[PDB]
RNA sequence: ACCGAUAGUGAACCAGUACCGUGAGGGAAAGGUGAAAAGCACCCCGGAAGGGGAGUGAAAUAGAACCUGAAACCGUGUGCUUACAAGUAGUCAGAGCCCGUUAAUGGGUGAUGGCGUGCCUUUUGUAGAAUGAACCGGCGAGUUACGAUUUGAUGCAAGGUU
RNA sequence: UAACUUGGGAGUCAGAACAUGGGUGAUAAGGUCCGUGUUCGAAAGGGAAACAGCCCAGACCACCAGCUAAGGUCCCAAAAU
RNA sequence: GACAAUGGUAGGAGAGCGUUCUAAGGGCGUUGAAGCAUGAUCGUAAGGACAUGUGGAGCGCUUAGAAGUGAGAAUGCCGGUG
């Protein structure tokens, strides 16, 4: 009718670096799913993914409030009869620190064909590096 | 430059040498009409307020007066023996902004 | 031009034929002939005598040569069955069903 | 005229059909209600 | 006299057919289940007109939304300086505006901050 | 054991993709010029002189 | 103001006959080439059957399994689409690709996003794991005669009617 | 803005939860039997994650218009980090 | 043209469409009727036309009349086919 809607043609995605040295795990994950799901910018149509890309280094130097390095135990399963396996907090940031932040993020976007799509533009890194040097990410600060 | 008027209820952005679809009017084909109530004038003309401004009416030209595709408004609810089919063909009119 | 050859009422079922119809669609005429005569199958003998007849159509009523003759077209039809009665056990009658296909071959020059 | 013939206006009328359809008000029951000595083929008990 | 019923019944059932196709499997093919599947399709569609207003009025209020956080402002704060300022535009025409003219969305929004 | 449920016209044609036949893998025999089987003789006039 | 081959007699047909029971007895299915046989001489593949031409005819996709030839169902080609995906199989929104209409706010396909647990019976209550339906076609259930009462209409009226 | 009277045609006699006043049971039961309201039954729509009976509210049809109710405004997911 | 009304089961009341046959009137058809097939058509619904293929001899329209007058289901009956 008089509505505009952006197709595949006119989409332009954007690289950007997130810093998380010193912020709390779901203050930050929280921000980062408005960035990849792409309603920043007035052309949001549902039903295109127009989000852009994201960085986050640092994973690790995630801060928790209270005793949650310890009280908040991560479970799953594995379809066979009594096996069931639990991680602390604390030890899946000392093992493997992107996997901590990676599925917090994860948990917060659609799971659809969509939504599954959106989740491979994030790229989290331990250090204080990255490796995508041949685009161009510009540092963006949380609001 | 476009405008925003006010015409059937609703609001449309309009421009030079467009076809626009509205409610029913009572001019006939043909015809010239215009609209009185003009809430937006901008694109590369001055900016301008609100509610309405000043003038800065808007004409255009009438072209057909004609119906929509039929529907068919079909209900029922189930185990209860109640069912009811209508029809609907909505009346409109097509006007050509000449001079905004 | 083309040319064709029907086989009418003939016993075997359809669906049996269907498998080796098969294998000489799109080939030429000398590579079906063969094709057909390798193999071991129950309606070998009856789809060669059907495409046969169409090379022989294709030289005497209308006129080309058969060095270059490919198979256009093969397929198989449904056709009247035949009703039969099995007697099981403890008075009870099955049915058995004797089927009956059409078969066809069309040739061509591919001009 | 025997090809322009009108009976006299408020006369004439057409009779009612049961089980013909939902839209009719006179369906499935066909104006009977439910289960009962009042629902089966036959009548139900004498007045005397 | 006796009626056999005869052409009519294929006239009305062909009509249901017809209306049913692009469907999947036997819901194009056979009468007793196009028959339901087209019923199930008159109430979707009554269902869905009402609704198509509900996801389109929401689709406007989050582009109106991320043109408004560009200018350290609120989607709550816009609308409330809307009121007080007069203007009356709905959301169909401030979503038109921001993406095809950035300069209109400036004015409207300077005017709205004005009246605080 | 019974069908709970009839079959598709789908789910039927998918079972029969490997219900097939390959070609019986026939080579041309330099003496009688026809084709004939692998490690066998020349059906028509010939035979086998491996 | 009766039926027109599931109708009308069980029987339009060589029917109380095939057939089924020791027996008394019970009982179907099956109409239509064309105005006229003028029922395809001869040739070709084939052991035959059945086909491809040529002829007969106004018509042979009217060739005796012969008027018209519907649906289920079984196939042969192609324009869009599909091998990381959780599906009462539709609906609303919507790119891309491909066609061109009873000419109008066009047709076919559907990457992706919303909302959504069939139908009928019977129940206080059913997506129900309560009942019925494999699918398609045909057939298949408030009727007539005579009385009573109450309504509309028409004729005459202290009379009305056989 | 309805009531009463005369005549024609009916259906219904298996009800359920919730709030409340009470018997029975054990100040047990989605128990059972009575009094008084509401909803379902015969009611779609929004909310309570899904959920005839609970809260809000009674669908003549069409629209890519606006304002509110109960409930809500970090992300899923419309609106205050 | 002003105001008000239009959710609905058992059930009550009103208004309409279609099938077959009869009467009167008036029409169509081997320059191709009924039927069958397809289409992007017209009505508030039940439903009504037109064009193009197939078909080879009957059939609508207007006003009344008379009904073996409308099918999705009864472990329904018969036939065909999965």
């Amino acid at each position: 009718r008089q509505t505009f809607m952006a197709n595949e043609s006119n989409i332009e995605r954007k690289w950007y670096v997130i810093d998380a040295e010193g912020q709390t795990l779901g203050r930050l994950s929280s921000e980062v799913a408005s960035i990849l799901r792409g309603k920043n910018k007035v052309t949001y149509t549902p039903h295109v993914d127009t989000g852009d890309y994201v960085i986050v280094i640092n994973a690790s130097k995630i801060e928790f409030t209270g005793n949650k390095e310890t009280d908040k135990v991560y479970y799953r399963h594995s379809n066979h009869p009594g096996g069931i396996k639990s991680i602390t907090a604390g030890e899946l940031r000392r093992t493997n620190p992107e996997r901590l932040i990676e599925n917090s993020i994860k948990g917060m976007l659609p799971s659809t064909r969509l939504g599954e799509k959106q989740g491979k533009k994030l790229f989290v890194y331990g250090g204080a590096e990255h490796p995508h040097a041949a685009q161009q990410p510009e540092n963006y600060e949380l609001r | 430059m476009f405008a925003i008027i006010e015409t059937g209820g609703k609001q449309i952005k309009v421009e030079e040498g467009q076809e626009i679809f509205v409610e029913k009017l009572d001019v006939n084909e043909g015809d010239t009409f215009t609209f009185d109530k003009v809430l937006f004038v901008g694109g590369d003309s001055v900016k301008v307020g609100a509610p309405t401004v000043e003038g800065a009416t808007v004409t255009a030209t009438v072209n057909k007066q004609g119906r929509g595709k039929k529907i068919t408004v079909f209900t029922y609810k189930r185990r209860k023996n109640s069912k009811r089919k209508k029809g609907h063909r909505q009346p409109y009119t097509k006007l050509t902004i000449d001079k905004i | 031009m083309e040319a064709k050859a029907v086989a009418r009422t003939i016993r075997i079922a359809p669906r049996k034929v269907r498998l080796v119809l098969d294998l000489i669609r799109g080939k030429n005429a000398a590579e079906a002939i063969a094709i057909l005569k390798l193999t071991n199958k129950a309606s070998s003998p009856v789809i060669e005598k059907v495409l046969m007849s169409a090379l022989a159509n294709a030289e005497h009523n209308y006129d080309m040569n058969t060095d270059e003759l490919v198979v256009k077209e093969a397929y198989a039809n449904e056709g009247p069955t035949l009703k039969r009665f099995r007697p099981r056990a403890q008075g009870r009658a099955s049915a058995i069903n004797k089927r009956t296909s059409h078969i066809t071959i069309v040739v061509s020059d591919a001009k | 005229k025997l090809h322009e013939l009108k009976p006299a206006e408020g006369s004439r009328k057409e009779r009612n059909r049961v089980g013909r359809g939902v839209a009719t008000g006179n369906g499935k029951t066909s104006g009977r209600g439910h289960k009962g000595q009042k629902a089966r083929s036959g009548g139900g008990v004498r007045p005397g | 006299p006796r009626v056999k019923g005869g052409t009519v019944t294929r006239a009305r059932r062909k009509k249901t057919i017809k209306l049913a196709k692009g469907y999947f499997g036997s819901k194009h093919t056979l009468y007793k289940v196009a028959k339901q599947q087209v019923m199930k399709s008159g109430q979707y569609a009554f269902r869905d007109r009402r609704q198509r207003k509900r996801d389109f009025r929401k689709l406007w209020i989050t582009r109106i939304n991320a043109a408004a956080r560009q200018h350290e402002m609120s989607y709550s704060r816009l609308m409330n300086g809307l009121k007080k300022a007069g203007i009356d535009i709905n959301r169909k025409m401030l979503s038109e505006i921001a993406i095809s003219d950035e300069k209109a969305f400036a004015q409207l929004v300077t005017k709205a901050k004005d009246a605080l | 054991a019974v069908p709970k449920r009839r079959t598709s016209k789908t789910r039927k044609n998918k079972r029969r993709t490997h219900f097939k036949i390959s070609v019986p893998g026939m080579t041309e025999c330099p003496n009688c010029g026809e084709y004939k089987l692998s490690h066998r003789v020349c059906k028509n006039c010939g035979s086998y002189n491996g």
